[PDB]
Parts: C-alpha cells; structure tokens; sequence
C-alpha cells in the first residue's frame, strides 16, 4: 500500500487502494487511510467493491461500506443476485440441497428451493435471498452482518435455524453438517435471547410480532417456524407461555381461580354474578365466557363422558336388531362428530392424515360406519354379532382419543408423555422376552 | 386560524 | 432403561403439547359440541412500526451482546500505552 | 409548505425571535426543559465512526427524556439525516421534537403553497419542523446562521421556573464536525455565553479545539486535522481559523470536551451535565 | 382397564337386563380375566378365531399393565431427586410448635387442665 | 494424555480432509506393530477414539457400501423383497 500511495502513479485514484486494502483484508488501514471524513462516497462507487467483498467472504469490510453510505436494497438487484447464485455457489452446497429436498422434504426447504431455481435459471425480499445463501454456505460472520440488516430479525433467525437444522440432517458431508449444526444453534440463542429482551421492554408489540406473518418470507410467523423446527427452548420461554394461556383463556383473566370456573360452568347465572372477573353489561359477560376456549373445551370433554356413558349403556343393556331411540341419539352424536372431523379435515388435510392420533381417530370412525353396516343386516345373526364386535372396537378407540383430551391439565400430562415412550421402549424389550 | 396567524407574522 | 427416559425433564414436551393443544382449540368454532352443529351449517352458507420496533430492540440487544469485549483489562492497558 | 411524504415554513432573516417563540409556546410546542443544537458542518457525507454513533444514541435518548429540542441544518445529506432517522426509530418505539433550519436558495427543489414536497440541497423529511430563511434570495452562501444564533440567544434569555435549572432554561451547543460554518458558529455560542460541548477525536476543528483546550500550534493542528482542507484553504483563511480559535478559548470554561479515553456508558450525560 | 372391560362384556355377553350385575361385571371381570384368574377362559360364535382374541386381550392388557408400572417408577425418581431434609425440618418446626404451644402435661393428667385454665 | 493428542490430532485432519483421513486410518505402517490405528485402538478398548464423528462415518460408510447413506431404511427394506425396484431410481446409489 506504501509502494502504491507513495509511487504518486496511482496516488489520486482511491478506488485502486481500496481493492488493494480488500485482497489483502487490511481493515485497519482501510478505515483510517482510504475512508476519511473529509473523503465524499456514493454507492454506485462501491458497487464492484461490495460485490467483491462479498465473493471474497471479507465481512468486515461489507459492514464498514454498509455503514458507509451504501444502499444493500439498492445494491441486490435482480442481475446480481442471479449472477451471485449461478456462479458463486458451490457445487457441493447444491448438491447437499438436492439430497436434502429429495430425502427431507419440508415446507420451508422447498420453498428456498424453488427460490434458489429461480434465481439460478434467471425480487420481493433481496435481503432474505441474501441471507439464504449466507446461511446455505456456512458464512457465520456474513450471515449475522446481513441478518443486522433485516427487518424480520426473530423470524429469520428462526428460518435460518430450520434451515441449517434440516441440511444438518444429510450426511453427504460430516463437516458441512456440524458446522450447519453450531450455526443454527447460534441462530436460535440470537432468537431467544432478542424476543425474551424485546418481550421485557414490551408485551403487546411482542405479541404483535409473534403473530405476525412477514410478506413471504416462508409463508409462516415465528411460532410456526419454531414448531416446524421443535424449538422447545423458544417456545417454553415466559413469554410464548403467556401468549398461550391468554389464548386459551380469552377474555377470561388468566390469575382468577380454575376451581371458581369450573363451578360456574354448571351454574350459568354464576357467570356474571361477580365471579370470573373478566379481563376486559351481563350479556356482553356471558358471551365472552361462552366464547373462551377453555369453557368450549371443558363443555367438549363433558360431552365426550356423556357420549362414552351412553355408548356403553347400549352396548351393555340396549342391543337388538332393531335400534332403539338411544341408539338413534348415539347415531346422531356420532353424525356430530364425523361432521366436526369433516371441518377439521377440510384445513391440514395433509397434517390431518400424517397426525398418528387423528389417523387412530379416522380409523375408529371408519369403524364404527362398518360397524353400524354390519349391524343392518339383521337377517343373521353372525353379521349382529361382528357388528357388536367392531363397536367394541369403537368403544375401544374412542376411550382412547378421550385419554388425549386429558393431556391438557398440567397434573397428568407430562404423565402421558412419559408413559407413551416408556411404552415403546418396553414393547421393545417384552418383544425380545417373548423371542427367547 | 393558522395560515392567518402565519400571513400576521410574516 | 427407565431411569434414563425420566432423567430428560417433560417440562418442555409438555409445552410443546400445550400450545399443540392450545391452536387446535382456538382455531375452531368456539361452540360445545351439542350446539356445534348448526355451526357448520352457517359456515357453509402496523406492521412497519412492529418492525420499527423489532428493530430498535435488535439495536439494544446487539449492544448488550458486544459490550462483552469491554470487560476485558485490554482498554485499560491501551490507555496506560 | 407542508413536507409530507412535517411542518416546514418559510421566514425571512429580519424576523423576531420573540414572535417564532411566542407562536411555538402558544399552541405548537410546550416549554422546553433542554435545548442542544448540532453543528454538522459544511460536509454533506457522515462517517458513521465507531464512537459518534453511540454517542449521538444517548443524546437523542438523553433529549427524548428530558423532552428538549434539537437543532440541526435539516439536510437529507450527512448528518442531519441520520439524526431525523434515529428520530423516527424513537418515534415508533412525550414526543421528541426537531427543527432543520437551512437556507431556501440551498434548496434544490423548491414547493409552493398543503403542498407536498417529494424528491441545490436536499432536506430530510424525518424532522418534524423545518424553517428556511430567504434574504440573499437563490444565494450560494448559508445565511441560516444569524437567524440560528439570534434565536439560541432569545431562547437563553427566555425564563422558565418549572425547570430545576435557575431561571432561564439550558442550552448547550454541540460539536462533532468540522468546518468553517462550525467555528463561527462556536464562535457565536461562546460569545452568547451558552456553553457547548465538542466531541473530541472526530472532526478536524473538533479535534483542533480539543487539543488546544500557541498561534503557530493552533495552525499546526489545523492543518494536521484537516490536510486537505489546509492545503484548498488559503492563507487568509487559516489566520481567520486561528483568530477565532484564539477568541473561543478565550472562555474555556464554557467549552467542554469529552476525553478521547473516556469511552463508557452515560459519557454523553455526564460531559453535558458538567458543561451545564 | 374398565374402558378394556367394557369392551369384553360386551363381546361376550349380551343385553344382561341385571343392572347391578352388568355394574360389577363389567369392572369386575378384565381384572380377573387376566393374570389374577381366568374365568374367561373356562367360559370360552367360532373358537378357532376366538383364541386369538383373547390372546391379544391378555398381552395388550400385560404390556399396558408394565408399562404403567415402569412409567409410574421413573416418575417417581424425580420426586426422590428432591431432598426432602428441608421438608421435614420444617414439618419439624410445625410440630415442635404445636406440642410447645401447649400445655405441657400427659393426656391423663391433662383433663383437670383444661378446668383450671377455665377459672 | 497421548489417547487425547490422537483424538484431537485425528479429529482436526478429519475436519480438513475426509478421503486423506480414512486412508490414513485404515493404512497399516511398515510394521509398526503389525497393526493400524483402528485394531490398536480396538485392543486397547479405546471407546473414545472410535466414539469420534469421522470413525462413525467411516463404518457407515462400510457399512452401507456403495448405497448412499442419507437414503432411507425403509426404502431399502422394501427394495430387497421387490427386487425389480433396485434399478427403479430408488436407493440412489453413491457412485445401467
Ligand atoms: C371422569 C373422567 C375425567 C374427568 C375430568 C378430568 C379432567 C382433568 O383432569 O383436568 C384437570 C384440570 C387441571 O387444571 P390445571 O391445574 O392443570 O390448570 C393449570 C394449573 O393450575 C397450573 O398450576 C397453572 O400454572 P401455575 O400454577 O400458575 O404455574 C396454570 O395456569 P397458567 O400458568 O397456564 O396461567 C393452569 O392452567 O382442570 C380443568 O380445568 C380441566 C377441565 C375439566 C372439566 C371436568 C368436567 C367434569
């Protein structure tokens, strides 16, 4: 740089000193020679530096020209981020992404996909494209000065998490895949620790951002991402958990007693006798009690016992081959709930059918209609007895979706949670006892 | 009110 | 074998299944079932400030994280040089 | 007309201070606990130096606190813009108030009126209040000065007794850039009496002020600090420089300058709380 | 287990008008229908593909049974993982002030001191 | 102390290269002992050399032979009884 700047060759001419200063990665002297305040910049000056530092991985110098007066919207265009993904992308990340879209297919990684086709065969968030490739190519000190950038801070970290957890999944390459590993946990600390900061300055902006879907940056919000991802440290932090329990309380305020709840469900004009003291006249009190989810949910399970109470009744005391006005309720019950399975089957058809429980509960409904099919034929008494056969099995399987409501309550759930993987592993080992 | 006191100062 | 699946604390599994449950039930018709029916059949027939904010808070926190590198002894040692 | 896309109003240099106060105070603006004014300098570029930029955070925070009002040059370029910029930031997290004052010749692009003022000078929207000047009319030089320095004055001269502060309310001035325009304007706020605070290692006259806080040292280090500008200057320009060097330090207890190696937390606060 | 009961009962037999027997039955019998004793099996409309139904009876209700058993183990050792040295001193400081607070004689003797602190 | 110096030393050449790194631990010296870093390991039960990411990867690798390592189980179960399948584009193989 002596030799450059004394020789007085090239001494007026700046941008030479400053791609000499980025080859060799001076930073210093690139702060303190090159950039000066009495020095004028433009950014369409440090276009073809910017560029080169980004081919290069040189990030300090991409954040000293971002703070100085360069535009990073302006600068990804459309030519450029195409050049950027054809060329400058490894052959070897491309190939990790293929195996990852073939083998691990997922919502978001398809989505990066199809983004990435696009902008390799040929702009609504430069900077989330950006960001992507960053991440993709394993630049940590890249990657974090763009993420400084962007406005969806908590939801692209989230994002970036998924992705590198999901390439972390392959195993084409060791290597590739821990540093993905190091990196999303990165990303997920800077999530957690930057909404747990901003939940503490304020509740309801944090809320706000939660809840809010960015213009399509995956087609998802932060929660959704951290689900898709199994963020349980994201999501069990105070102030998710006290998203949730709003929700599920609605208007009802979350600090007034259960026990005080549950004895005004059955006793309606409790409910704006005083008690419940809502959040926010008596008929605006007792619609806001009927919409809360936790009295829908506590008048479904009630519903449910009595439903199951009834089933059994028919099935121990009233069996004929003509159906009786009890069975004629059971049936029309029955209809309810094949009607409420249909509208939930209409969203998340896919989740619907992939769920084990929802499939469990198809399935028992499914046999309860060959069940009741069976039973139609009266004229013998071997299709009666296979129709009360399969509505054993009902009963059976209904119990079992009745035991998945109680994992809502605290007290027993975790219970739940522990008892199914107790019950594979032990399944495993009565499975050698029964071999030997 | 406002673009009278303005034309008053000025 | 059983000690070790208990080791793993459920607090968070529990969480997990919590707001699993949580969104099931608050996307959907707030109606008990009895009265649910009927529902079907009538179905049948800002963000900038957020951001703004978001930003501002990313701003203190990306503060918090750097002043680490001020605990260090090295400033005092710059200014004895 | 009315930038929108603030307040911005036109005034001629020959207007009484007292009546822009008055009509602020009757129904624009409440009494103000604090006022700084900002001296960006005749350079549109800012460099975002590692130390300015928090040091500019805690004085806007230190203003949105003590509710004061900050004065700068309201141009789009340079360090008027990131101020409005961070103004807004705030704004979207008690309001804080801001006025550009600037020349209307300066102006590149000039709309009469509620016009709306869209994108030869620009000016940054982001400040809430803007006043031009207009007597050398379509004239180069900034005569936007005399009307700041006049109504800094009257200000100081006002009395407020809510303020914890003794009679009349606080100003203090600020300096981080240099230039010609800086220096007579701290010549201007030294001879006002209003002490100002100059942000030391950045800036060339900023850093010049600093050091010297004789006549043949003051030249040296002008012409360190600012090389260039000492080589374009000619040499009746540097005698000017050091003639008004030598007239500011004639005060020194006015003037305060942060310490190059003071670079904690709250350093802002505690460098104007003893100026005040 | 009554859920598994109710199941049987109503495979096996059918509309037993008996309320109070089908009440009992219906608890009574997935219980000793297993390991406890095996009524079910003399009581055991083809027999060739009834076997096996009782034989999946039996083994689902033995893994679930041990299941249970190992669950409600591990659960238990997180309770044990709690000192409960803390617990008791303060059960400790209850008691001690409970039989301190009060008048410091044997039951047999006490009657009498109940009629002097009266008077 | 010299069992650290091997995991670590092996773990960063590993972490450079992956090909040079296992030719390098199944390469038997000019009779050094009669015997490669991964048999003296085994003998002296070394569990945490072998525990490393780089010798796992290498007895998968093993393991599995030519068929890739991230495709499926189960699409290779269903693949052994079928066998017209192998050829079918499923279980894409590493290397008509
Ligand atoms: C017989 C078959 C089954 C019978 C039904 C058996 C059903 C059953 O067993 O559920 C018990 C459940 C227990 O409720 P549960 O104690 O877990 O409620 C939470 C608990 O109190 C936590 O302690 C609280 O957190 P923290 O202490 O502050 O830290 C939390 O508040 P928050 O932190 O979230 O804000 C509470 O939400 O009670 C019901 O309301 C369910 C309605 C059931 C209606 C029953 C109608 C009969």
């Amino acid at each position: 740089y002596k030799a450059f700047s004394t020789n007085e060759q090239d001494k007026d001419n700046w941008n030479g000193q400053l791609k000499l200063l980025l080859e060799w990665n001076q930073l210093d002297l690139a702060s303190d020679e090159i950039f000066t305040n009495d020095r004028r910049w433009e950014s369409a000056d440090l276009q073809e530096v910017m560029f080169t530092a980004l081919i290069k991985d040189r990030p300090k110098f991409v954040r000293l020209f971002l703070e100085n007066g360069l535009n990073l919207q302006k600068f990804l265009t459309n030519e450029v981020l195409t050049e950027l993904f054809s060329t400058h992308f490894s052959t070897l990340v491309y190939r990790n992404l293929q195996i990852a879209k073939n083998s691990y297919n997922d919502a978001l990684l398809t989505f990066v996909w199809k983004l990435v086709a696009n902008f390799r065969r040929s702009t609504r968030h430069p900077l989330q494209a950006l960001f992507i490739w960053a991440i993709l190519q394993n630049k940590k000190e890249l990657s974090k000065v763009i993420w400084e950038q962007t406005k969806g801070c908590t939801l692209a970290a989230l994002g970036a998490s998924k992705l590198l957890k999901t390439l972390a999944k392959v195993k084409n390459d060791i290597n590739a895949a821990g540093e993905s590993e190091e990196l999303a946990n990165e990303y997920e600390t800077r999530a957690v620790e930057l909404f747990t900061e901003c939940y503490s300055n304020d509740e309801d902006l944090a809320e706000q951002l939660l809840v809010y879907s960015c213009e399509a940056w995956g087609g998802s919000n932060c929660l959704e991402l951290a689900v898709e991802a199994t963020d349980q440290h994201f999501i069990a932090q105070p102030g998710v958990q006290n998203f949730l329990s709003k929700q599920w309380y609605g208007e009802i305020s979350r600090d007034t007693k259960n026990w005080k709840i549950i004895l005004c469900l059955f006793i309606i004009p409790l409910v704006g006798c005083g008690l419940v003291s809502f959040r926010k006249k008596l008929l605006w009190y007792y619609v806001a009690f009927f919409t809360s989810p936790f009295v829908v949910f506590s008048w479904n399970v009630v519903f449910y016992i009595a439903f199951l109470l009834l089933f059994a009744y028919v099935l121990l005391m009233d069996f004929h081959s003509v159906p009786h006005t009890p069975e004629l309720i059971l049936y029309a019950l029955v209809f309810v709930l094949f009607c409420d399975e249909v509208r939930q089957w209409y969203m998340n058809g896919v989740n619907y059918f992939t769920d084990l429980w929802n499939v469990m509960d198809t399935l028992g409904l499914f046999y309860f209609i060959a069940g009741i099919v069976f039973r139609l034929h009266s004229s013998n008494k071997s299709s009666l007895y296979s129709g009360r056969v399969i509505f054993c099995l009902d009963y059976i399987i209904f119990t079992l979706r009745l035991i998945h409501i109680f994992t809502v309550s605290r007290n027993l759930g975790p219970k739940i949670i522990m008892l199914q993987r107790m019950l594979i592993d032990v399944f495993f080992f009565l499975f050698l006892f029964a071999v030997w | 009110d406002l673009v009278n006191f303005i034309q008053a100062n000025f | 074998y059983t000690v070790g699946i208990v080791q793993e604390n459920n607090d968070q599994v529990w969480k997990f299944q919590r707001y699993f449950l949580v969104q099931e039930y608050c996307n959907r018709l707030n109606i008990p079932f009895p009265f649910v029916v009927f529902a079907y059949f009538y179905m049948v027939v800002e963000d900038n400030e957020t951001l703004a904010w978001e930003g501002v808070m990313k701003e203190n926190y990306l503060v918090k994280i750097n002043t680490k590198a001020n605990d260090n002894s090295e400033e005092m040692r710059h200014r004895f040089r | 007309g009315d930038i929108q896309f603030g307040k911005y109003l036109r005034l001629s240099c020959d207007t009484d201070s007292e009546t822009l106060y008055e009509l602020l105070t009757q129904h624009w603006h409440l009494k103000t606990p604090n006022l700084v004014i900002s001296v960006t300098g005749g350079a549109k570029n800012f460099a975002l130096k590692p130390r300015m930029r928090k040091i500019f955070s805690r004085l806007i925070y230190i203003a949105q606190s003590k509710g004061a009002w900050i004065l700068t040059g309201g141009t789009h370029y340079g360090l008027m813009k990131y101020i409005g910029e961070v103004v807004r930031d705030n704004t979207i997290s008690e309001n804080i108030v801001a006025i550009g004052i600037a020349a209307w010749g300066m102006v590149s692009n000039r709309d009469t009126l509620s016009a709306q003022y869209i994108m030869l000078y620009i000016l940054d929207n982001n400040h809430t209040h803007l006043l031009l000047v207009d007597n050398g009319c379509h004239g180069h030089p900034t005569v936007e000065a005399k009307l700041r320095n006049q109504l800094e004055k009257y200000i100081s001269e006002r009395t407020s007794q809510d303020s914890n502060y003794g009679g009349k309310i606080p100003i203090v001035c600020f300096a981080q850039g240099g230039g010609r325009e800086t220096l007579k304007a701290i010549n201007t706020s030294v001879k006002s009496k209003i002490p100002c605070v100059v942000v030391e290692g950045s800036g060339q006259i900023a850093d010049v002020i600093a050091s010297l806080v004789t006549s043949s040292m003051v030249k040296e280090k002008l012409v360190r600090f600012l090389p260039r500008t000492v080589s374009r200057l000619p040499e009746e320009e540097i005698e000017s420089w050091i003639k008004w060097l030598k007239e500011i330090l004639e005060s020194s207890h006015l003037l305060t300058v942060i310490k190059m190696e003071e670079a904690g937390d709250e350093i802002v606060s505690n460098a104007i709380s003893y100026a005040l | 287990m009554v859920a598994f009961g109710v199941a049987r009962q109503g495979i096996l037999r059918q509309n037993e008008q008996r309320w109070r027997w089908i009440f009992r039955s219906v608890i009574y019998e997935p219980y000793l229908a297993m390991f406890g004793q095996v009524p079910s099996d003399v009581d055991s409309f083809p027999e060739w593909i009834t076997i096996p139904l009782v034989c999946i009876y039996m083994l689902s209700t033995n893994i679930l049974l041990v299941n249970l058993l190992v669950a409600m183990f591990g659960y238990t050792v997180g309770i044990v993982q709690e000192n409960n040295d803390q617990v008791w001193k303060f059960q400790r400081y209850f008691l001690v002030q409970e039989y301190c607070n009060r008048l410091n004689i044997p039951f047999p003797f006490v009657v009498f001191a109940y009629f002097y602190m009266v008077v």
